[PDB]
């Protein structure tokens, strides 16, 4: 199918010391694959996942000469942007960056993006096109005006269709077995009393990579969601994902409830009903 | 690879 | 790397020159080119990103990044052309520039009048010292001299009296030995040229 | 309207000390780069810096070499000890991200180092003006005035002409390079020679007068001296010519 | 400053078994600012050398992190997780419960 590579950059003023924190990882789908953390002794670039750590001396100054590089540009715009709005040098303020490029089931360019917050909200963000801008308010459009001056688009354009696109096919080969191999979710129905007329089906998919999926309650057949619950999709901390559904039902008619598995690791969807 | 050699200031 | 020819390259006022470069890695992406007055800083001409050709008035730069081969091309060229011409490059990891070692470029200035002759010149000072000045000559009439026997010639230079509309070579040659005279200061190709009594 | 500023112009320096090069950027620019240029003929990038940090130093020799910027309008090469391979121009260039992005830097007239063997060797310039021919002015109508200067070491001198109290650039032509008074040897003293060519009238006016001049650069005040000679210090040597209808 | 105070999903890597080697996890979402407290607990007490995933945010641009221990299950073994984040007066508690 369809693969992302992104990149997110976090950074945080710290009023009383020295530097902001300075954090950056680097995905390729929901798989992290390098690191950089401003407070941390090695000051590099650091490798994430096995397929990446084949990549040489010249990749691993690189990658880390920008990313220190991004880090300084992140420090002066946390004090640009506290004069913009002016505030206090007292309080600690974030900005966050996050760009990257999609790639579909050919491998050729979809879509190209970046976009920037500060304080948690959008603050600039480059439009499909690749050559424009939209800025949230008065301050983000004075950036705006400087970054059409500067021919910010352009540089990025030329990097989010070429280099971005490349290094994701690159990846892509290298770790193969990792990045293009599907973990089919493993599945199960618990059940509890929640009461004396009530009870709850919990539906689990255990174990699957990657992370989209679908989990549904059908009634005799009807889609349907009331008192329903699902969770948010949640790591395990192996490379693979977790989830569950829940479905609160009267006692009795837990035989008519049902629970539908959608992951492109399941050859065809996958129905459970409650066993006994 | 990241974007470089660095951004722009805003 | 780059490589660079070094030249010297002389040519004609008026000619097209042709300057140019090779590299080995492929993730250069940025081609510029320098030119190098003597004793003086490099100044940017031209720039290119990836990939084609860009012309700006007398100067057209080519980048070919297949036979990782890049160009500069002067039309019409003058004789303030005159120069050390630098390519440089960059990739997009640094902005650390890799430099050629430069193409020293002469472009020999046209005289419309050439009237060759050596003169000899009086000391100024309390002190009967001599030099030869060999002047006026043809831009495409050069001196092979570096003689020892400690006579000195000096290669040409070009002096433009910017006053009125004129340009001249000259070349000039001296010895501590008043057994040495004007009119032999030169082994080398001259044409037939003035002197008087 | 200042470009980037760099001290000194020139430094000649016998090795084993210690040598100081500076650069100003222009103010308001946030990159400042350090290149060397040898006559192993091209420019190669040392270090540069962004905001102060050290960016890229892998040009950087790995020993006596130490580059640093402690503040935005200010960076220092330092050479501890120096030594003659050391010997350059040494250029500084500052920039801003959009000019770079086009690849536009700023460039310093440079710094032209001579880390010499022996102080022994250095020498100053005798000066000579040599005057116009009467074979000249009655065949041509036009008058060429020669300078030499002879027996230098190192090769450090600006060759300049004023007449009447004020630098001239027309009708001048200085020789690009200088010549050495012995090829052969490697620390051959040098020699160099410059024409001004004027109107022969001008040249037969006896208020005209013209001076050559020489800007010398060698030995500084904290440089020791013993020879029975004098100190071959960084000066001026010029010499002069009047005109006459005679 | 739009301040938003996290989920948090108190699990384990693999089916929980008494006497078993296992990993507690603690994963913490949609929150905003980045600086927040996570500490894993057995029995009220702290555990130590407990590990954190690098720090890094959805669409919406609110943080999530996961942290993490080894552990080995018991009947008698309460575990949970403790949180706290400047849009919390006091830390939330939540208890792990093997079928959540």
């Amino acid at each position: 199918g369809s693969h992302s590579m992104r990149y997110f950059f976090t950074s945080v003023s710290r009023p009383g010391r020295g530097e902001p924190r300075f954090i950056a990882v680097g995905y390729v789908d929901d798989t992290q694959f390098v690191r950089f953390d401003s407070d941390a002794a090695s000051q590099r670039m650091e490798p994430r996942a096995p397929w990446i750590e084949q990549e040489g001396p010249e990749y691993w100054d690189g990658e880390t000469r920008k990313v220190k590089a991004h880090s300084q540009t992140h420090r002066v715009d946390l004090g640009t942007l506290r004069g913009y709005y002016n505030q206090s040098e007292a309080g600690s303020h974030t900005v966050q960056r996050m760009y990257g490029c999609d790639v579909g089931s050919d491998w050729r360019f979809l879509r190209g993006y970046h976009q920037y917050a500060y304080d948690g909200k959008d603050y600039i963000a480059l439009k499909e096109d690749l050559r424009s801008w939209t800025a949230a308010d008065m301050a983000a459009q004075t950036t705006k005006h400087k970054w059409e001056a500067a021919h910010v688009a352009e540089q990025l354009r030329a990097y989010l269709e070429g280099t971005c696109v490349e290094w994701l096919r690159r990846y892509l080969e290298n770790g193969k077995e990792t990045l293009q191999r599907t973990d089919a979710p493993k599945t199960h129905m618990t059940h509890h009393a929640v009461s004396d007329h009530e009870a709850t089906l919990r539906c689990w998919a255990l174990s699957f990579y990657p992370a989209e999926i679908t989990l549904t309650w059908q009634r005799d057949g009807e889609d349907q969601t009331q008192d329903t619950e699902l969770v948010e999709t949640r790591p395990a901390g192996d490379g693979t994902f977790q989830k569950w559904a829940a479905v609160v039902v009267p006692s009795g008619q837990e035989q008519r409830y049902t629970c539908h598995v959608q992951h492109e690791g399941l050859p065809k969807p996958l129905t459970l009903r409650w066993e006994p | 690879m990241v974007w470089g050699p660095d951004p722009l200031y805003v | 790397e780059v490589e660079q020819d070094p030249g010297p390259l002389s040519v004609p006022e008026g000619a097209i020159v042709s300057l140019n470069c090779t590299y080995s890695n492929s993730a250069f992406q940025y081609f510029m080119w320098y030119r190098q007055y003597s004793r003086k800083g490099p100044e940017l001409l031209m720039y290119t990103y990836s990939s084609g050709n860009k012309e700006d008035g007398r100067f057209t730069a080519q980048v070919d990044k297949s036979s990782k081969y890049i160009s500069l091309f002067i039309r019409d060229s003058q004789p303030s052309d005159s120069a050390t011409y630098l390519c440089a490059m960059r990739g997009d990891s640094s902005y650390k520039l890799i430099f050629g070692s430069g193409t020293r470029l002469l472009v020999r200035p046209d005289i419309q009048n050439p009237d060759p002759a050596v003169y000899q010149l009086r000391d100024s000072k309390s002190s009967d010292k001599s030099v030869c000045l060999f002047t006026d000559f043809d831009s495409q009439t050069n001196v092979s001299q570096s003689k020892d026997s400690d006579v000195y010639i000096t290669d040409k230079c070009v002096l433009d009296m910017r006053s009125m509309d004129f340009k001249s070579n000259s070349a000039v040659a001296w010895s501590n030995k008043s057994d040495f005279a004007c009119a032999n200061a030169f082994n080398n190709s001259i044409i037939p040229e003035d002197t008087f009594f | 309207d200042a470009g980037v500023i760099q001290s000194p112009r020139h430094e000649v320096t016998e090795m084993g000390q210690q040598v100081t090069l500076r650069c100003k950027p222009i103010s308001g620019h946030d990159y400042l780069f350090w290149y060397r240029q040898t006559m192993m003929r091209g420019l190669e990038l040392l270090i540069y810096f962004n905001n102060n940090v050290p960016i890229d130093d892998s040009g950087m020799p790995e020993d006596r070499f130490s580059a640093k910027m402690p503040n935005a309008s200010f960076s220092t090469l330092k050479i501890q000890p120096s030594e003659p391979r050391d010997s350059a121009v040494y250029f500084c260039a500052s920039s801003l991200w959009e000019k770079l992005a086009k690849n536009i830097q700023y460039f310093g007239a440079g710094t032209r180092l001579s880390v010499l063997e022996d102080l022994k060797n250095v020498f100053p310039p005798e000066v000579a003006v040599f005057e116009p021919s009467e074979a000249e002015i009655s065949h041509t109508q036009k008058a060429t005035l020669v300078c030499l200067a002879t027996g230098f070491y190192p090769d450090h001198v600006e060759l300049s002409w004023w007449v009447n109290g004020k630098e001239v650039h027309s009708g001048v032509c200085t020789d690009p390079q200088p010549l050495k008074e012995q090829p052969a040897l490697n620390d051959s003293r040098y020699a160099l020679s410059s024409r001004l060519r004027v109107s022969a009238t001008f040249w037969q006016d006896p208020r005209n007068h013209f001076r050559c001049q020489v800007q010398f650069y060698g030995l500084s005040e904290n440089d020791e001296w013993t020879q029975d000679r004098a100190k071959p210090v960084t000066q001026i040597v010029s010499a002069e010519a009047w005109g006459r209808a005679d | 400053m739009i301040q938003r105070t996290p989920k948090i999903q108190v699990y384990s890597r693999h089916p929980a078994e008494n006497g078993k080697s296992n990993f507690l996890n603690c994963y913490v979402s949609g929150f905003h600012p980045s600086d927040i407290e996570v500490d894993l607990l057995k029995n009220g007490e702290r555990i130590e050398k407990v590990e954190h995933s690098d720090l890094s945010f959805s669409k919406d641009w609110s943080f999530y992190l996961l942290y993490y221990t080894e552990f080995t299950p018991t009947e008698k073994d309460e575990y949970a997780c403790r949180v706290n984040h400047v849009t919390l007066s006091q830390p939330k508690i939540v208890k792990w419960d093997r079928d959540m």
